[PDB]
């Protein structure tokens, strides 16, 4: 059937899906992300993350763990910095009891103190394994530096306030933040009616709208970490448009039309006005995508470089100029439509996963409170057109831009140089 | 039977070492969890009682009777603390033993 | 420090992953 | 008696007091701070600092360490960005080999690779104990976020480095940036004969000028720390004159003016403007002080305080208003001429002292290579003037500036609000 | 812990200190 | 008498298990500082040999004779370093008295 969707009179979205899977997935999405902290509790969303096999209301951390792995089914926790999202996964017969853990994990949690104690060395050893990859820290830096408030804070937990995040500050957390009206409970592979009577059951008690969050501030600036590795990384930045707005589809079809990375294994963006233009500046091993991040107050549209260190600086450059050009209306009709035949595609492999599929379903609603089918989407991608996407990219070169740079910097340049 | 109970309170002598009831508890792998879970200044005064009473022992001395621990007032501290450790403990053999 | 258990450019937002399956990732 | 300064034609210049004092001290004054060092060699003046004791072509480090403490001499090796100075204390009758251990260390490194291996984990701990002081950190951040390239090179080994830095990077140092021509020999307690009778003979070897100094460019910026301290720190600066400019001493005398320091012991440093202008609004304990730093191609001229991070905002403000009242002409000749004795008694207060004027003596050398004797700088600090006074400020107040932040930055300005 | 560990504020550059002797730190 | 030294090469035999001379000398305390401070190239070298010559040891078994480290060959690695460390343990020993 098709996706069938009511709004409880405390706030609680519920969307449902029978589609006959044989495994069927179930999530909830909050408005929780990390940017709902400010500088008294930084890094409680990450310990909030990690801390959802605790004890709750209802059922123990050892019955939760031995449950949910007796009958084989997954429970993830992800999180953006806006939302986070509680997802269960198990055969038919057993989600009865899995919507049990998941939304007593949601609304009843204990947050007893020597279980987050014995949970804040696993937010130090979380930490580290997700800034292996560099691209974390270059973005998560970005965001610092080209935010004051609200989407500067860090998806991860720094480092002074391990070993300082408290019970109380996570149920303050989840007491401003867990409210119906602003959680979306989502459902492939079930009935809708199950779904609200879990509904009712929970995620009907906590009904406030919650504590509202600051709108964020662009900052500008740039932030440099010199630490010898042997690519430079460097994200520059400005601000974009947010969700719900024309311009971020604009923008989307400008990331795909300079290069959004490599589609072939070991590609090279053969048509990708960024990558391409590299050559000029480069022979050697490159990557310059463009990075696009929106949220629903704030957008930041760029450009991603890894490249040698030597080369570092006329290759950030290359890509640059090559932008520059994009605002000049140096464009073909062609390459506009490959783009957007790219954007589309990613669109459409996205949702062709199921869990994938939930999520999207999930940040819809929490974002509109309304479903779009593809197609509608397919329809609005196309209205962007191509003065639209030079539009953007004026946005771009002339916008205040941030810049996080991380490597051997001795030849990366500067903002007032760049 | 309160006023008997009293009377064995007496009878058992710890209140006399400034001891409380849950410090005289034997350290199994139960009671060291519970003990574990206890917060910093509810250990710290356990953990100062408890030397005390062994100084005392040493001394072959007791506390003056104005400072000794009065049934009344004594407090199950770790009680609260345990029961969870033993339901926790319970709850897992039963999952084994099914 | 070993980093626990120890190229592609990120061209996305981040999204920290974890939970009871042993898997626990961060993807753009 | 009087120093008498004379350049040996290799360029070392010698100079010497012979003040028949009990205990002379002779140091060598060289031009060898991380200013002078690049992006790839960061460290290895630290290490340099840290490596008085390793074997010399000459010695042993045995006979050097225990040599020195036989005689009770002491080897000292001080070392600011823009130089850095080795000495040496003891009796007259010692100083002969005391001078043969100093310029043996100058002049001869072995840095072996097993020694300087044995160092860097000696070089952990000062990077990390001069951290202690808050300050520290932000001194030292704020001479990065507000330069490009020379002067925001770190006094101490950046935490990558440690491990990397080889004997082989810390001899091609001193062969660069180490040479005779940008040293000189200061000795208090000496004969200015033998001073040349010592240096002829190990200092006019390395004849060339040196690695060429980099310049310094500003770049403005600003970099905060969020780690949980109890106190907010903040230095705001802008770049300022140079050494050897009349402007250095109107930026003297401002930061005199503004308040450089308590006078009383649990004073309130009542006349500091700054100090003034924050306590008559804010009841909390603060530390506001005006910080300067002046190097041979470019200045930092700012504000530095110290407060609760809850009243860390408005405090700031109030000391960037107060300078802006000094911006605009608003203030005395009584103060000015205050703020001149109070200058004029700190230079002869910081003269006073052996160490102080061998020190002096030595960086007039390198500096100028002349000897201002201390009663010409009165009457030049008297040359400042209260409209050059003011001119200073409005400098700082119009230029660009550099921010450095840590703390509980919740309530903190930014740059571009304050 | 900084080894051995130990307010006032800086408003001077800094300078570090070390050699034969135990002491060493740095001042403003 | 280097061609009694030659003999007394082969007589050692040294060689035929694959090893260089430094590669025997007794790991005394001496011997200890200086192994240390060999480039670390050699010193992996240096375990490599002397592991080699345990395994061949056991199994009772030389090396190829072609294999075996020519006199010429050897080489004196950790010599060179071992006069410093002896040196300075002299020097440390008369400042001691």
């Amino acid at each position: 059937q098709d996706l069938e969707f009511t709004k409880l009179p405390n706030g609680l979205v519920i969307a449902s899906l029978e589609n006959y899977a044989p495994l069927s997935r179930i999530g909830l999405f909050v408005k929780a992300g990390s940017r709902y902290e400010d500088s008294n509790n930084l890094g409680t969303s990450h310990l909030l993350r990690l801390a959802s096999s605790l004890t709750t209301k209802g059922a123990s951390s050892f019955k939760i763990t031995r449950g949910i792995e007796a009958v084989g089914g997954k429970l993830s926790v992800t999180a953006t910095r806006e939302n986070m999202a509680y997802t269960v996964e198990g055969i038919r017969s057993d989600i009865e009891i899995l919507m049990e853990f998941l939304l007593n994990v949601t609304t009843a949690p204990e947050f007893r103190r020597w279980e987050v104690a014995a949970l804040r060395s696993q937010l130090k050893i979380d930490k580290a394994v997700a800034f292996q990859n560099s691209q974390t820290r270059i973005i998560e830096n970005l965001h610092d530096v080209a935010y004051k408030n609200a989407l500067a804070n860090p998806l991860y937990c720094p480092d002074y306030r391990m070993g300082k995040i408290t019970s109380e500050e996570l149920h303050y957390f989840v007491q401003n933040h867990f409210t119906s009206a602003r959680m979306a409970l989502v459902g492939l592979g079930v009935s809708h009616s199950v779904l609200k009577q879990v509904a009712e059951q929970f995620l009907n008690m906590r009904g406030g709208l919650g504590l509202a969050g600051a709108k964020a501030k662009y900052r500008g600036g740039e932030i440099r970490e010199q630490n010898g590795d042997n690519l430079v990384h460097a994200a520059i930045v400005a601000e974009s448009a947010a969700i719900g707005n024309a311009e971020a589809n604009a923008f989307s079809v400008l990331q795909h039309l300079l290069g959004a990375g490599p589609h072939i294994k070991r590609g090279n963006n053969t048509t990708s006005l960024l990558s391409q233009s590299v050559a000029k500046g480069s022979h050697q091993p490159f990557d310059v995508s463009a990075f696009n991040a929106s949220y629903s107050d704030s957008g930041l549209f760029g450009i991603y470089t890894i490249s040698q260190a030597a080369a570092a600086g006329e290759v950030i450059n290359a890509a640059y100029n090559q932008v520059k050009a994009v605002a000049q209306g140096n464009l073909s009709s062609a390459d506009v439509q490959a783009a957007k035949n790219k954007l589309k595609a990613g669109y459409l492999m996205s949702v062709e996963t199921s869990e994938g599929f939930l999520s999207e379903i999930g940040s819809q609603a929490l974002a509109a409170g309304s479903y779009m089918p593809p197609s509608t989407v397919l329809q609005q991608i196309d209205s962007v057109a191509d003065a639209d996407v030079v539009k953007a990219a004026k946005k771009f070169v002339s916008g205040k831009k941030s810049m996080a740079a991380s490597g051997n910097l001795g030849h990366t340049p500067f903002l007032d140089e760049l | 039977l309160d006023g008997f109970r009293k009377w064995y309170y007496n009878a058992a002598g710890f209140n006399k070492l400034g001891l409380m009831r849950d410090d005289t508890l034997h350290e199994t792998e139960d009671v060291k969890e519970a003990i574990r879970r206890l917060p910093e200044d509810l250990y710290n005064d356990r953990m100062f009682r408890i030397k005390r009473a062994l100084d005392l022992t040493m001394r072959h001395q007791i506390l003056p009777k104005d400072q000794w621990t009065k049934y009344e007032e004594d407090k199950f501290y770790l009680e609260p603390y345990l029961k969870e450790v033993i339901r926790e403990r319970k709850e897992r053999e039963e999952w084994a033993k099914k | 420090p070993v980093l626990d258990v120890k190229g592609q450019a990120a061209a996305r937002p981040l999204v920290a992953t974890v939970g009871l399956n042993v898997p626990a990732s961060v993807r753009f």
